[PDB]
């Protein structure tokens, strides 16, 4: 088979700037006069759209910020002006022969603007309770960078793995991101306790900000 | 314009088969150069793994060979596909896709949205659906909790409300059970004007929910 190695794996771009993106074939995938790699853009939970066909061929519908270039085993991925819209993994792909095989992806991401998290607590709902469960929930909404740090803590005391984050894909409203941080706990262990706080420490907080209610 | 959409796609025992479909329309399936299955695993890469040329000729990626059919009916315009001996390597959202006439023919212009294939042993179970009730700018959302498999849909007000909205991707528990939440954010002064309620679907299990959210 034809293997494709795509760099970077992944890139954060400020807005606006110049995006390249490369992909290395094992064999060429050179025939007669044109060259048989292809480009696509894959938003998430979407299917992938083609932006380049034939190495150098703009895909009807695409804008014209992307282009591609390359010949034999050697070929790059340009967006001239990335725009915010464009957060999405690229893929490049071989159709020079069967299998037709896609490089692993790079995942390109706007770096606009420190923003700081705000941040919200939230108890579990006395309906979960009478399941036998508390879910305690954790907002972080609308920061930049995607790095953060969220620390339980009940009756004062650091908590360590009852906890999961989820985080949100790159708003292309104003390229941020969102995240939540679920504590869990049995309902016995949650009426043991009085005070539940979160903790996050981000770039853009001098100093970290704490959320927290007293159960009652 | 030529749409593809898929169905079929569901949870089935390893060992157990699929059938995916791909419906076409707003086109004449046998214009098609290649009808085509492409695979992309949970947070991975892309898997070309079938192809059906407009003259009947099937070809198969060894990766999967042996266990994979592809075939077309014209007359329902929709080619399927039919896997056998699943393994659980074998969970993936499947694509269908169109090749081309023109330009070495193997790239892909038109996709289907995708179905999911889940290969497991595990039960459907529903999910709980929780509020998460708000305390210039308050926070909101519902917390849906143990389901399998995915996927679960979440709307808020029907549809009606968007702006503000972050549904999360779901989180695999220990348990092997999923959970997710959705929040919104909206003016603090809306919170006595404005009724908010989290539509979730679950249709792997038959459930849906619509759950009124208030402070």
């Amino acid at each position: 088979d034809i293997q494709l190695t795509q760099s970077p794996s992944s890139l954060s771009a400020s807005v606006g700037d110049r995006v390249t993106i490369t992909c290395r074939a094992s064999q060429s995938v050179d025939y007669d006069g044109d060259s048989y790699m292809n480009w696509y853009q894959q938003k998430p939970g979407k299917a992938p759209k083609l932006l380049i066909y034939a190495a150098s061929y703009l895909e009807s519908g695409v804008p014209s910020r992307f282009s591609g270039s390359g010949s034999g085993t050697d070929f790059t991925l340009t967006i001239s002006s990335l725009q915010p819209e464009d957060f999405a993994t690229y893929y490049c792909q071989q159709s020079h022969e069967d299998p037709y095989t896609f490089g692993q992806g790079t995942k390109v991401e706007i770096k606009r603007t420190v923003a700081a998290p705000s941040v919200f607590i939230f108890p579990p709902s006395d309906e979960q309770l009478k399941s036998g469960t508390a879910s305690v929930v954790c907002l972080l909404n609308n920061f930049y960078p995607r790095e953060a740090k969220v620390q339980w803590k009940v009756d004062n005391a650091p908590q360590s793995g009852n906890s999961q984050e989820s985080v949100t894909e790159q708003d292309s409203k104003d390229s941020t991101y969102s995240l939540s941080s679920t504590l869990t706990l049995s309902k016995a262990d949650y009426e043991k306790h009085k005070v539940y706080a979160c903790e996050v420490t981000h770039q853009g907080l001098s100093s970290p900000v704490t959320k927290s209610f007293n159960r009652g | 314009e030529v749409q593809l959409v898929e169905s079929g796609g569901g949870l089935v025992q390893p060992g157990g088969s699929l059938r995916l479909s791909c419906a076409v329309s707003g086109y004449s399936i046998t214009s098609g150069y290649s009808w085509n299955w492409i695979r992309q695993a949970p947070g991975k890469g892309l898997e070309w793994v079938a192809s059906i040329t407009y003259d009947g000729s099937t070809n198969y990626n060894p990766s999967v060979k042996g266990r994979i059919t592809i075939s077309r009916d014209d007359s329902k315009n929709t080619f399927y596909l039919q896997m056998n001996s699943l393994r659980a390597e074998d969970t993936a959202v499947y694509y269908c896709a169109r090749g081309s006439h023109y330009f070495g023919h193997w790239h892909f212009a038109v996709w289907g949205q995708g179905t999911l294939v889940t290969v497991s042993s595990a039960s459907t179970k529903g999910p709980s659906v929780f509020p998460l009730a708000p305390s210039g700018t308050a926070a909101l959302g519902c917390l849906v909790k143990d389901y399998f498999p995915e996927p679960v849909t979440v709307s808020w007000n029907s549809g009606a409300l968007t702006s503000g909205v972050h549904t999360f991707p779901a989180v695999l528990q220990s348990s092997g059970l999923y959970s997710l939440s959705s929040v919104v954010t909206v003016p603090s002064s809306s919170l006595g004007t404005q009724t908010y309620i989290c539509n979730v679907n679950h249709k792997p299990s038959n459930t849906k929910v619509d759950k009124k959210v208030e402070p």
